[PDB]
RNA sequence: CAAGGAGGUAAAAAUGAA
RNA sequence: CGCGGGGUGGAGCAGCCUGGUAGCUCGUCGGGCUCAUAACCCGAAGGUCGUCGGUUCAAAUCCGGCCCCCGCAACCA
RNA sequence: CCGGGCACUCUAACGGGACUGCCCGCGAAAGCGGGAGGAAGGAGGGGACGACGUCUGGUCAGCAUGGCCCUUACGGCCUGGGCGACACACGUGCUACAAUGCCCACUACAAAGCGAUGCCACCCGGCAACGGGGAGCUAAUCGCAAAAAGGUGGGCCCAGUUCGGAUUGGGGUCUGCAACCCGACCCCAUGAAGCCGGAAUCGCUAGUAAUCGCGGAUCAGCCAUGCCGCGGUGAAUACG
C-alpha cells in the first residue's frame, strides 16, 4: 500500500473528511505543510536546492 | 560528518536562486508544482546535453526558462528540429508563454553538476573509480580553479564493501561565506547498486 | 576550574532608604521574580517595626543581620574520602548571604499568619539575639567548636 | 440548623454553608439564597429563624438532594445492570467510564497499585 | 486553580470562555 | 514446546506458516529451527553443532541463542520443556 | 640564590557479553 | 520393636516449659546504582506451626493416638 | 477625529560605530592588569556555520536503489473493528497540596505572528458553550486579543478547608455522513488522592534560573498539558 495509497490522495470524493493532504514530490502523508504541498524532508531538499522561491536560511 | 548544503548555505550573499518568481498563497503551490515538473521533464530529453542549470522566471504567464548547458549541440538551427515541439511540448499542461532560452556555458571542467556527471558516467562505463576521480580534479584544476574536491561513496567497483573515495587539491574551505563555491551531485545506476557523487568548485571572492 | 575568580555581583539601591544591604534582602523575599510583593512586605514589616518598637527599621534590620553572623563555619575537606570537617572562617562577603538566607527562612518558619508580621518579628528576635535564625547563627558555630581538634589542617 | 440532612456547619457563611450538602455545590448556593432573599454573608448561627425556615422549605423541596438522589444516582448506574451497554461493563470491572487511557493511571477508579511482576 | 473550569484562571489555562470568564464586558 | 513470541515475523511463520516476516532464503532454516526448540524437552536437545547454542551473558542473562545464518540469531528462555518469548536478532 | 642523592605512597570497590 | 529428643514461610533457625504477641539470617518480589552483572542502598510480600482427636472462653504452646526424622540402649548365658 | 505638519516614535534600506587604536604599569615579543574615552568594548550579548574521522550508529515505512520473495495473490476496493486494550514497570510532563495564597469586581502595561473556499467588529437570543444577524478587512487601514503575573477594592482565616481538582450522574452545544467503542467545550451536582515527597536523580552563571501570559505550524474538528517562537516581572551564588 503506497501507490494506491497516492491515488486516493488526490482522487478525493466520498465525504468531505476523507480527504486528506500527501506530499507531492514524494508520498508522505506526514509533515505536510499546505503552503508547499511537501513533506517537511522534500522541502529542506529543494531549499538547499535553491529550487524553492525566497526560501532562506534562518539566523536570528 | 554532517555538513550543510552549500548551496542553501549562501542562497541570500553569493549563489544566487535558481526559480525566482513572487507570488502569495494559494498560487506558491500550484506553480511551484508546475516549476518542479518543468525541470523534471526538462532533465530527461535534454540530459545530452548536460545541463548545468535550469533557472526560471515568471510574470504573470509569462514563465521564462532558461537552460544552461556545456554544448548546446542539441538546439540545432532553428528549423532543423531540437527545440520547436520540444520548447513547445512544456505547454501541454502549461498553456504560458513557455519562452525556452539557451545558454552556453563556456567552460564544463569548471561546472560543478558537469563535473559530477562525468564522473558518474565514468562509474557506469565500469571505470577504475579512484583514478577517475583524481582525473577529474586535476582536469577541474587544469582549467583555472581556485580549489577542487570530488567524492564518490558506497559500493565501489561493486565488491561487497561500501567505500568512500576522496580527493582534493589545492584549496576548498566550505565555511566560508565569501566563497562562490560550487556543488553538483550525480547518482551512478550500477547493475550492483547506487553511488553517488559529490563535486566542490572554488573561486575566490571577497 | 575557575579561571576567573567571579567578580563580586552589585544591586540596586531601595527606595527611601539607600541601603547596598536591604534590597539583598527583599531579593529573598522574592519568589517567582515578584520583586512587588517582595519589597512590599519588607516596608510593610518595617511600618509593624514601628507599632511595637519605637526603633527605626533600619537599624532593627541592620543589627539583626549583625547578630546572624556566622564567626566561623564547618567545612568538609581532605584525605580519607573526604572524611575531615575543617573549622573555616567565614568571609564578609558569606556572613553577608548566610544572614539574610536564615533570616527569611526562619521567617518562614515561624507560626504566624502574614509574611509581614514574620518579617517585622523575626528582625526584632535577631536584633535582640533571640531569632529562629540567631539559633541556626549559633547552632553553625558550636559545628565549628566542636571540630578544633583537626582545625590546624585549615587551609 | 437540621437543614437537609444535614445541619453541621456553624459559624461559616450561609453561601459557603449550604455547600456542605450532597445536592447543592456553589451555584444552587447563591441561587438559594438570592430566590429566598437572605444576605449570603450572614453567619449561619442560627439567626433569624424565619430566614432559616424560609431557606430549609425552599432548599429541601425544589430539586432533589442529600440521600434521596443519591439513591437516585445509583439507580442510572443500575439502569446498565440487566443486559446494559459497554458503559455498564466499565462500572461492572470497576474501570473508567469515559474511554480514556488504562494503560497507566487510572488510579482513582482502579485504586491504588497492585504490582504483579514478571 | 488553573485547571479547574470553574475560575476565570482555569478558563484561561484551557483557552475557552464561558459564565465563569464571559468573553468581555 | 514453544509458548510465547517477541518477534512478529517468527510468530507467523510458525503459527499460519506466514513466510513475509522472515528472509525468503531463510524459510526453511528457520522452520527446522523452531520445529526443533518446540520438540526440545530440554535444552540438551537443541546442541546440535549446526546451532551453535549458547546462553547470553549480562543484562541477557537466563536466555539462549542458536544460529540461524550469518549474523543472525533466534533467542529464547528455556523453561521446563518450553521455550520463551522467541526474538529473531542480530549479533551485534 | 640553583638541587643531587635520601623515605613515608593509593582506597573498600570483583567481573565481561556471546 | 525399648527409653530420650524433634517436625514452624522457599532454606536454616527461634517462639512452646510461665496458653491470648509467630520472630532472625538468607532467599523471593519491586525500585535504585552501573554500559552491563555482582556487591551495595530503598521498599515490599510470604507460614494448614507433621496429622487425627481432646481440654479450654481461647492451642504453635497443654494432653492422648497414630506418621516420619535423629540419638541412645539391646546385657549374663 | 479634521486642517496641516512629519521634527519625535515607529517602519525598512544602505551606512557610520573600536581596531584594547589612546593613558599608566608589567613584558623580548605576543599579551595581561588598570584608567578617563563613549550606547558599547581587550571574541559587547545571542544566532547561522560542525575538521580528518569514530560508532558494521540511525533510517529499504519520506524518497531513491542492488539482491531475495509475492502475483486470481504478501496486490486492489469496501463496511466494521483495532492503533485509545490494562494485574502491572519505567521516561518526559501538566495541575497541586495553599495566606509572599484562593475567589469576585474594577482597572492598566507587550512583543512576535495569523487571517476575505477566512479572521469575524457591533447588535440580538442565551446562566453559558454557542446560535441568529451583520459592518469592515485582498489587511503597519479591519479582525483575531481583553495580554496574564501587576494594581485597587472586597470576601475567606488556616481547617482536606472558598486549598485541590480527579472521578462519577444529569443536562446541553459545535465540527463532522457519522463522534459507542474514541472528539473538544459549556452548565448543574459530586467533589477523590494529595498537608510537599524513600534510595536515588535534573536543570540553570544575567534578562540568565524562576514565574506570567501571547502567537504559529499541523488542523473539519481535536484528545496540545507537546513542539517551534514572542514578550512581561525578575533572583541567588561561584571561596575554590
Ligand atoms: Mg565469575
Ligand atoms: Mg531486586
Ligand atoms: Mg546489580
Ligand atoms: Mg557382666
Ligand atoms: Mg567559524
Ligand atoms: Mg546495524
Ligand atoms: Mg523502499
Ligand atoms: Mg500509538
Ligand atoms: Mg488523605
Ligand atoms: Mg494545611
Ligand atoms: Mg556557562
Ligand atoms: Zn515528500
Amino acid at each position: 500500500a503506497r501507490k494506491a495509497l497516492i491515488e486516493k490522495a488526490k482522487r478525493t470524493p466520498k465525504f468531505k473528511v476523507r480527504a486528506y493532504t500527501r506530499c507531492v514530490r514524494c508520498g508522505r502523508a506526514r509533515s505536510v505543510y499546505r503552503f508547499f504541498g511537501l513533506c517537511r524532508i522534500c522541502l529542506r531538499e529543494l531549499a538547499h536546492k535553491g529550487q524553492l522561491p525566497g526560501v532562506r536560511k534562518a539566523s536570528w | 560528518g554532517n555538513k550543510i548544503h552549500p548551496i542553501g548555505f549562501r542562497l541570500g550573499i553569493t549563489r544566487d536562486w535558481e526559480s525566482r518568481w513572487y507570488a502569495g498563497k494559494k498560487q506558491y503551490r500550484h506553480l511551484l508544482l508546475e516549476d518542479q515538473r518543468i525541470r523534471g521533464l526538462l532533465e530527461k530529453e535534454l540530459y545530452s546535453a548536460g545541463l548545468a542549470r535550469v533557472d526560471i522566471e515568471r510574470a504573470a504567464d509569462n514563465v521564462a526558462v532558461t537552460v544552461h548547458v556545456a554544448k548546446p549541440g542539441v538546439v540545432i538551427g532553428r528549423g532543423g528540429e531540437r527545440i520547436r515541439v520540444l520548447r513547445e511540448e512544456l505547454a501541454k499542461l502549461t498553456g504560458k508563454n513557455v519562452a525556452l532560452n539557451v545558454q552556453e556555458v563556456q567552460n564544463p571542467n569548471l561546472s560543478a553538476p558537469l563535473v559530477a556527471q562525468r564522473v558518474a558516467e565514468q562509474i557506469e562505463r565500469r571505470f577504475a573509480v579512484r583514478r577517475a576521480i583524481k582525473q577529474a580534479v586535476q582536469r577541474v584544476m587544469e582549467s583555472g580553479a581556485k580549489g577542487a574536491k570530488v567524492i564518490v561513496s558506497g559500493r565501489i567497483g561493486g565488491a561487497e564493501q561500501a567505500r568512500t573515495e576522496w580527493a582534493a587539491q589545492g584549496r576548498v574551505p566550505l565555511h566560508t561565506l565569501r566563497a562562490n563555491i560550487d556543488y553538483g551531485f550525480a547518482l551512478a545506476r550500477t547493475t550492483y547498486g547506487v553511488l553517488g557523487v559529490k563535486a566542490y568548485i572554488f573561486l575566490g571572492e571577497v | 576550574a575557575r579561571r576567573r575568580r567571579a567578580e563580586v555581583r552589585q544591586l540596586q539601591p531601595d527606595l527611601v532608604y539607600g541601603d547596598v544591604l536591604v534590597t539583598a534582602f527583599i531579593n529573598k523575599i522574592m519568589r517567582d521574580g515578584k520583586k512587588n510583593l517582595a519589597a512590599r512586605i519588607f516596608y510593610d514589616a518595617c511600618k509593624i517595626i514601628q507599632e511595637k518598637t519605637g526603633q527605626e527599621p533600619l537599624k532593627v534590620f541592620k543589627q539583626a543581620v549583625e547578630n546572624v553572623k556566622p564567626r566561623m563555619e564547618v567545612r568538609s575537606r581532605r584525605v580519607g574520602g573526604a572524611n575531615y570537617q575543617v573549622p573555616m572562617e567565614v568571609s564578609p562577603r558569606r556572613q553577608q548571604s548566610l544572614a539574610l538566607r536564615w533570616l527569611v527562612q526562619a521567617a518562614n518558619q515561624r507560626p504566624e499568619r502574614r509574611a509581614a508580621v514574620r518579617i517585622a518579628h523575626e528582625l526584632m528576635d535577631a536584633a535582640e539575639g533571640k531569632g529562629g535564625a540567631v539559633k541556626k547563627k549559633e547552632d553553625v558555630e558550636r559545628m565549628a567548636e566542636a571540630n578544633r581538634a583537626y582545625a590546624h589542617y585549615r587551609w | 440548623a437540621r437543614i437537609a440532612g444535614v445541619e453541621i456547619p456553624r459559624n461559616k457563611r450561609v453561601d459557603v454553608a449550604l455547600t456542605y450538602i450532597y445536592g447543592i455545590g456553589k451555584a444552587r448556593a447563591k441561587e438559594a439564597l438570592e430566590k429566598t432573599g437572605i444576605n449570603p454573608a450572614t453567619r449561619v448561627k442560627d439567626l433569624t429563624e424565619a430566614e432559616v425556615v424560609r431557606l430549609r422549605e425552599y432548599v429541601e423541596n425544589t430539586w432533589k438532594l442529600e440521600g434521596e438522589l443519591r439513591a437516585e444516582v445509583a439507580a442510572n448506574i443500575k439502569r446498565l445492570m440487566d443486559i446494559g451497554c459497554y458503559r455498564g461493563l466499565r462500572h461492572r470491572r470497576g474501570l473508567p467510564v469515559r474511554g480514556q487511557r488504562t494503560r497507566t493511571n487510572a488510579r482513582t477508579r482502579k485504586g491504588p497499585r497492585k504490582t504483579v511482576a514478571g | 486553580g488553573k485547571g479547574d473550569r470553574r475560575t476565570r484562571r482555569g478558563k484561561i489555562w484551557r483557552g475557552t470562555y464561558g459564565k465563569y470568564r464571559p468573553r468581555k464586558k | 514446546g514453544i509458548k510465547s513470541f517477541k518477534h512478529k515475523g517468527l510468530k507467523l511463520l510458525f503459527e499460519k506458516g506466514v513466510t513475509s516476516g522472515v528472509p525468503a532464503q531463510d524459510v526453511d532454516r528457520i522452520n527446522d529451527r523452531l520445529q526443533a526448540i518446540d520438540t526440545a524437552t530440554e535444552i540438551g536437545e537443541l546442541n546440535r553443532q549446526i546451532y551453535k547454542l549458547h546462553p547470553l551473558k549480562g543484562d541477557r542473562e537466563g536466555y539462549w541463542s542458536i544460529t540461524v545464518r550469518a549474523n543472525w540469531r533466534i533467542t529464547f528462555q528455556f523453561i521446563n520443556g518450553d521455550a520463551y518469548i522467541l526474538n529473531y536478532e542480530d549479533y551485534h
